RNA sequence: UAUUAUUUAUUUUAAAA
RNA sequence: UUUAAAA
């Protein structure tokens, strides 16, 4: 919890609410996929993967 | 982007009914043009942040029209903005020796909000009506426009009042404020108010520091003080009448007998005196009867030592305490708040917004009706209040320490507490405390003896063969030496 | 160990030596006759280094063939057990090895007559079994002695020595504890001359103090050349 | 992105919160990228195994002048029961030592054969706590299927079986051994290991020809 | 895929050196005129000295300290070279000799030699610390790669600012850069690299060789000093063998260069600070009394 | 308004620098040069597209940025008149001008404009001209905006990158090279911004034509 | 068939008449 | 966990 609410200060909290800009996509997460297209080759990850 | 775009060019409108003026500020119609009042300012010499300004005019029916005028800071510092948040976090302005930390930018505190003379300035006026006994007949609160005629200092105001070749309307108004302040202070001391002393000194700069100067008091210092007290009392009653759940007030708890326990044991078994604890008036009257015939300063010493035994004043909102808990022990008033300093203190900023809601000037912000937010605000400004006091006492104590090593001399002082291996000496010349360890006090600390009941420490002084007994409340003489490879000794 | 005296007023260091005394220097030649053309087991103090020279030989692939000189490849293998704590392989630790290997190749490619051996390659395989400070200087001594064993023609000796500067006192052949407490300079002196083929300063040293450190550095390196030279005399006369 | 946050830890399941016959299924020819495909599945007791094998060959090696062919077998983890990469390559070298004695190498000069085995699912349903020995026989049968589907000459069929960590691969109806693998196990036992694996080898030797002659 | 130097071009440049002539018109001890340009965000610096152009980019993030030093912050640097600075560079060649040596020298100068205050980068000992990263982009290669890169990194670190942190008991809150203004890093001393190029027809040494002079070079020496008369780092390996007298002459000549370059970075930072703080005279909180 | 320069780098055939809002991209082009064995094309020109981030190493994010930038420049180059040759197009992102962890359209759009200008400075045979702009729509008031700021991206429902192909004096839109859209939108919003984008790219090439002409004309005779 | 050869050249004896 | 006033 790295929120300024835990400082228990009204001044710093009001300054945070005024200066904070909206970030719509910040409230969403995503998956970390690992693609493995078997094409009969060896080596590192293909540009396709 | 919160400050006014005009900057230094911001001016108060000459016609409050101007259509262009009211189009930008619709609340201008609810403002009382008081620029015909001969208002003056009394602040320390070389002051750029003027919060208060007084005026006095004799009504035709024998009474006086006394009115204090406070900077209309809440006209520029609006809630919900970064300017309000920056001032709420700072809580107050810290006043060190060399530097000074402001709560608000200098555009407001020095130019636009400060009640500068010869310029039209917005203000929050509190108009009274006093008789020949300094009794309030009726009080009225209003936002106004003023133009200060003069901006005297304390020394300049004391001269013009005592001057005999000036008898204009403004000068005669300053005569009435002096005769009304002594009558307000008279009934306050009879109500049980205290009279404590504070070692408040200020050093001068060009190196940089050279010497320390004790600040003398003037009759004008009490002139402004009694009306600043009267202004806060009237506003406290007003803002509590309108918002009894979230009124920004200040209280002072009664001191427990535990605080004055050790102090009375010292005065009884060394000076044969005591301090009454029945009521606040009994405590104040006992300090007046607590004086030494040989040391006129000893009376002020007891008043200083009893100040450390006093409870700490507290900011609070009215919804968290019953009305009998609003009592202020030190001022002996039923209810009190801070209002006459919105440039310095943030508590006064909340008082201005609440006072503007009682008059109907503008609706009170919802944040000042929230018990949760008001409780947090009160804790913060309380913490920032003590920190601002501890910062000033430490800056005066450090910058006077540079005067100890860079200016060797001998100064007289009084001891305030004795230990088994050290003495604490208070010096009125500098208003600071000094610890003298036993190792730096004698050549043989093993042959010393400490008597806890009589508060004395017997030791063989350095460069001396006769033992000296040092009791508490002794008028000793200390020196200053530089042993580094700053220090105070005992002459 | 613990809090120690680096250079006592009695002129004694933490390991007993003095300001101009080297660690014990035990070198060996022809230690791997059936695995390389040149072998040198370098034991300088607690440092234990195995240097193997394989060449000059035909390159495995013609992609690394020079028609006018030989190619010099130096491979430094720092074992996991060279220190007290068994170090785990770090991605950052690989960069420091490449800098050492390149500094060694550029150092000996100028002193080894590569023109005499055209269309060939000279592989230098190094294994550090234990390190205790001054490892860079000891790596140089192992390469010089291993190249001589392989009969590779060189212009002169290349002596490696490490010098530390503590306050105002320079110290020869710094060990691990001394490197952790002072600045260290490694030198590559060519033979009995005062010419440097390598100069690595990896810590801050005052400019007015660097002149004297180099003088005592090239001097102590001449002593290292003598210790290496004498080992070749004894190994040649007894065989 | 990939890998994800470094501060995250994998899920931990606690063991204290709430509480003859070896089935086989064979298929071949279903990957268009390679020449010969295979899919073997086996589910006995609380251990289910399902792996896929693909054969890409023979591939003409440019500039090569070898007399016989070169076999390249590579095991690759799938999605469940991940083994360490060192042990996978150990089984790969063991498998290459088997098919180099089975695949007609002299019939492929200047060319190589690349094998790809994907341990896509190795389920294990034991109640409460080398595990790779139970998959070596299933991998040998999968490669022989994909090698036969790829038109590659194989001197006789090759199969194997497990006998408490003991894996033995037979040839010529069990007349000659082509591979030996044994982890953990006990002592003295050897005659019963070669017997239990040989009967399991004949069970796989004819079942591979079943799906290879149909479809 | 390499640069071809004709025999006549090699002979002309060397003979010109024997006659105290450089094609660009500088002296043998003359450093190229450096030009520092700052971007919008903090830690964005572009260095131009001659036709050589390099661009640096500083960043930081919370990271785990080394268990050997739980009270120090980390410092990362990458000096990969793209084909943009010249088609002789292969993209993805991270282990090249130029890339490794450039990173190691700036790493020793900044991190090891105490130029960056790594102890000030400590948030929570043994758990939380700042990992200041320096990305170097080789835009145009006309020699002096590590010399320009060291000026870019040192200018970026002094221009970079990290988010603010408040200590509240056992809690630690990172203020967003939109609320509170970021805090600058701690820069003890300013190391500047100077590379010497040696030739032999009695040897000739030139300061900050161009790309053409760099290819005809017989030996290279890199020194790193600060205005405090301290030798931050020295790197010399192979080439023409030199003695202590020639080195000390290189160090004394380099000190005259690094001292002037140091004053320029300090001046160009002051000018950039005032450009982006126009209304800073009104926002001052700590002010003098009267 | 956008800023752009040409011929800034020395040791390459053609260079450029494109700036939009706060996004800065320096691109360099070298070709035709000798290709590698794994790069040569028997009949046409081979391209080597490289984009490098402003911070950190090149991740998989820049790999899809290369693949999109490649799909735009490939039909824009007359590859067949350079058989068995190579062209190295390298884009260096100086400042991202956007949140790298969330958006990458402002950098893709600038790399397209920087690569096209660098291809002009290099002298590669181009079939036509090109312009690229970023497009976004705001959540509260679903308004289409062209070249959105970094703050507007964090308050947008969908982001778009439009790359067009211009012929004949920069008036005829020959084709739509790239239209990359991510977020929330329907068929009506697509053609609404596509029509709006076609006239904002149309004034971009008109300004790009002026930029490159002010630089190439003093060079020639 | 080394006074022979390697084509984006792995040749490492091209000298004499 | 130093009363009050002006800074």
């Amino acid at each position: 919890s790295a929120a300024i609410k835990d400082l228990d200060d009204f001044g710093e909290e009001e300054l945070f609410e005024v200066t904070k800009e909206e970030d719509i996509i910040a409230n969403y997460a995503s998956v970390y996929p690992v693609v493995e297209v078997e094409r009969g080759r060896v080596g590192a990850c293909t540009d396709e993967e | 982007e919160c400050l006014p775009a005009e900057g230094h060019d911001w001016k108060a409108p000459t016609k409050l009914d101007d259509p262009e003026a009211v189009s930008k500020d619709p609340l201008l119609t609810k403002r009382k043009d008081l620029r015909d009042k001969l208002i003056c300012s009394i602040d320390p010499p070389g002051c750029v942040d003027i919060n208060d300004a007084l005026h006095a005019k004799k009504l035709p029916n024998g009474n006086w029209e006394v009115g204090v005028h406070i900077a209309d800071v809440t006209h520029f510092v609006k809630p919900g903005t970064a300017l309000d948040a920056e001032g709420a976090a700072r809580g107050t302005s810290v006043y060190l020796v060399d530097k000074r930390i402001d709560m608000l930018p200098m555009l407001l505190g020095t130019d636009l909000c400060s009640l500068k003379p010869y310029v039209d300035r917005f203000a929050f006026s509190v108009i009274w009506e006093l008789d020949d006994s300094a009794n309030i007949v009726n009080v009225n609160f209003m936002k106004s426009v003023i133009r200060s005629r003069e901006a005297f200092s304390y020394e300049q105001a004391q001269l013009r009042i005592d001057d005999k070749t000036q008898n204009d309307e403004l000068t005669m108004g300053m005569r009435a404020l002096l005769k009304l302040s002594v009558k307000l202070k008279q009934k306050r001391l009879e109500a049980g108010a205290l009279n404590l002393a504070s070692p408040e000194v200020k050093v001068h700069m060009d190196s940089d520091p050279n010497e320390v100067e004790i600040k003398k008091l003037l009759a004008t210092n009490s002139l402004v003080e009694e009306f600043m007290l009267l202004a806060n009392i009237s506003v406290a009653r007003k803002i509590y009448d309108a918002f009894p759940q979230t009124a920004m007030l200040r209280r002072h708890a009664a001191p427990p007998s535990t605080n004055f326990e050790i102090l009375n044991e010292m005065l009884n078994t060394r000076k044969n005196m005591s301090i009454s604890l029945e009521s606040s008036k009994a405590l104040a009257d006992s300090l007046d009867r607590c004086v030494d015939p040989e040391d006129p300063y000893f009376n002020t010493l007891v008043r200083i030592m009893s100040t450390r035994c006093m409870m700490a004043a507290q900011y609070f909102y009215s919804g968290a305490y019953s009305y009998p808990d609003f009592r202020h022990y030190g001022l002996a008033v039923d209810i009190y708040t801070h209002f006459t300093s919105p440039i310095r203190r943030y508590c006064d900023v909340v008082a201005h917004r609440q006072l503007a809601g009682a008059i109907g000037y503008e609706p009170l912000s919802l944040t000042h009706r929230d018990k949760n937010k008001m409780d947090m605000i009160c804790r913060n400004i309380n913490r920032k209040h003590r920190n601002a006091q501890f910062a000033g006492r430490a800056s005066i104590e450090y910058y006077v320490g540079q005067v100890m090593r860079n200016n060797e001399s001998t100064e007289t002082g009084y001891v305030i507490k004795v230990f088994n291996n050290g003495i604490v000496v208070l010096v009125p010349k500098f208003g600071v405390e000094g610890l003298i360890r036993l190792d730096n006090l004698t050549e043989d600390p093993n042959s010393a003896a400490f008597d806890e009941v009589e508060y004395k420490l017997t030791f063989v002084p350095t460069n001396s063969d006769k033992p000296r007994d040092v009791y508490v409340f002794d008028k000793v003489e200390v020196q200053v030496r530089s042993v580094m490879d700053a220090e105070l000794l005992l002459k | 160990m613990s809090r120690l005296e680096i250079y006592s007023p009695e002129g004694l260091r933490l390991d007993g030596r003095r300001w101009n005394e080297l660690r014990r220097f035990e070198s060996s030649i022809n230690t791997h006759p059936h695995a390389a053309d040149g072998s040198s087991y370098m034991e300088q103090g607690n440092n234990k280094i195995i240097t193997l020279v394989k060449g000059p030989k035909e390159p495995r692939l013609k992609s690394q063939m020079d028609t006018s000189k030989a190619l010099l490849n130096v491979s430094v293998n720092i074992t996991k057990f060279s220190k007290f704590e068994r170090s785990k392989s770090s991605h950052k630790n690989e960069r420091r090895v490449l800098e050492i290997q390149t500094s060694l190749v550029r150092m000996f490619e100028k002193n080894v007559m590569l023109n005499i051996y055209p269309r060939t390659v000279i592989d230098i395989e190094i294994h550090v079994l234990e390190q205790d400070g001054g490892i860079m200087g000891s790596l140089i001594n192992g390469i010089t002695l291993a190249l001589i064993d392989a009969g590779i023609s060189m212009f002169d000796y290349i002596s490696g020595i490490s010098v530390g500067l503590y306050d105002t006192t320079p110290l020869l052949d710094t060990n691990s504890l001394e490197e952790n407490a002072m600045s260290t300079v490694t030198l590559g002196v060519v033979g009995k001359s005062e010419k440097l083929s390598l100069l690595l300063v990896e810590d801050k040293i005052p400019l007015d103090r660097l002149e004297n450190v180099l003088a005592i550095g090239i001097a102590g390196a001449h002593r290292v050349r003598d210790l290496m030279d004498e080992e070749l005399r004894k190994h040649a006369q007894k065989r | 992105r990939l890998l994800g946050p470094a501060a995250a830890k994998p899920m931990a399941f606690s063991n204290t919160t709430t509480h003859s016959e070896q089935e086989l299924s064979l298929h071949t020819g279903f990957i268009e990228n390679c020449n010969g495909s295979a899919l073997v599945e086996a589910r006995s007791l609380g251990h289910q195994t399902s792996l896929i094998t693909a054969v890409y060959g023979p591939r003409s090696i440019r500039g090569s002048f070898t007399s016989q062919g070169t076999i390249s077998i590579q095991l690759k983890n799938g999605l469940l029961e991940k083994y360490n990469t060192n042990e996978l390559k150990e089984v790969s070298s063991f498998l290459m030592g088997i098919f180099n004695s089975v695949v007609n190498l002299s019939r492929y000069p200047k060319s190589g054969i690349d094998i790809f085995v994907y341990l896509t699912y190795d389920k294990d349903l034991t109640n409460n706590p080398s595990q790779i020995s139970s998959l070596i026989p299933h991998c040998i049968t999968s490669i022989t299927l994909a090698l036969a589907d790829a038109g590659i000459e194989l001197v006789d069929m090759a199969g194997a079986g497990e006998a408490n960590g003991t894996v033995v691969s037979f040839i010529k109806n069990g007349e000659e051994i082509v591979g030996f693998w044994k982890d953990d196990g006990d002592d003295e036992d050897l005659l019963e290991c070669l017997d239990r694996c040989k009967e399991q080898y004949n069970r796989y030797r004819d079942l591979m020809i079943s799906c290879l002659m149909n479809q | 895929k390499d640069i071809e130097i004709s025999a006549s071009e090699s002979k002309f440049i060397l003979e010109a050196l024997r006659q105290n002539y450089r094609l660009d018109g500088r002296s043998f001890d003359q450093f190229r005129d450096v030009e520092i340009t700052f971007g919008k965000e903090f830690g964005d610096v572009s260095v131009k000295m001659g036709n050589t152009k390099v661009h640096c980019r500083i960043s930081c993030q919370i990271a785990q300290p080394y268990e050997d030093r739980p009270f120090e912050g980390l410092f990362v640097i990458s000096t990969e070279i793209s084909p943009m600075a010249g088609s002789q560079f292969e993209n993805g060649n991270i282990t090249g000799e130029d890339e490794v040596l450039c990173s190691r020298i700036i790493e020793k100068s900044v991190r090891r030699s105490g130029a960056l205050d790594v102890e000030g980068l400590c948030i929570v000992a043994g758990s939380k610390c700042w990992a200041v990263r320096a990305d170097v982009h080789f835009l145009d290669c006309d020699g002096g790669f590590i010399d320009a890169s060291c000026i870019a990194v040192m200018a970026g670190l002094m221009h970079f600012k990290k988010p603010d942190i408040t200590v509240h008991g056992e809690q630690i809150i990172v203020h967003p850069v939109n609320e509170r203004e970021p805090v600058p890093l701690g820069i003890l001393h300013i190391p500047i690299c100077v590379t010497f190029s040696f030739f032999n027809p009695s040897e000739i040494s030139i300061i900050d060789a161009t790309l053409k002079e760099e290819l005809l070079r017989d030996g290279v020496l890199t020194v790193t000093l600060n205005k405090n008369r301290e030798v931050v780092q020295v790197s010399k390996a192979g080439g023409l063998p030199m003695d202590a007298l020639t080195l000390m002459k290189c160090c004394h000549e380099a000190y005259s260069i690094i001292e002037k370059i140091t004053d320029q970075i300090l001046q160009l930072l002051k000018e950039d600070s005032e450009k982006r703080n126009k209304y800073a005279a009104m926002l001052t909180s700590e002010n003098a009394r009267e | 308004s956008v800023q752009a320069e040409i011929g800034i780098l020395d040791h390459v055939d053609g260079s450029s620098e494109f700036v939009s809002q706060d996004t800065k991209v320096i691109c360099s082009v070298t070709g035709p040069i000798e290709p590698k064995a794994r790069q040569e094309l028997p009949t046409q020109l081979a391209l080597e597209i490289i984009v490098r981030p402003a911070k950190g190493v090149a991740t998989t994010r820049e790999k899809v940025l290369e693949d999109k930038l490649r799909a735009v420049l490939t039909p824009l180059i007359t590859r067949h008149c350079y058989p068995r040759q190579l062209c190295q197009i390298t884009c260096q992102i100086l400042e991202s001008g956007e949140d790298e962890a969330e958006f990458s359209l402002r950098e893709l759009s600038c790399c397209i404009n920087a690569a096209f200008l660098a291809l002009v400075d290099a002298g590669i045979a181009l079939n036509s001209m090109c312009a690229s702009i970023p497009i976004a729509i705001i959540k509260d008031t679903s308004d289409i905006i062209v070249d959105p700021t970094a703050e507007q991206l964090k308050i947008s429902l969908s982001v778009h990158t439009l790359a067009l192909e211009f012929v004949n004096g920069g008036k005829v839109v020959k084709n739509v090279l790239l239209l990359d859209s991510n977020g929330d939108f329907n068929e009506d919003q697509l053609f609404s911004l596509l029509e709006l984008g076609e006239q904002k790219c149309q004034e971009l090439v008109t300004n790009i034509r002026r930029i490159i002409q002010d630089n190439i004309s003093p060079r020639l005779v």
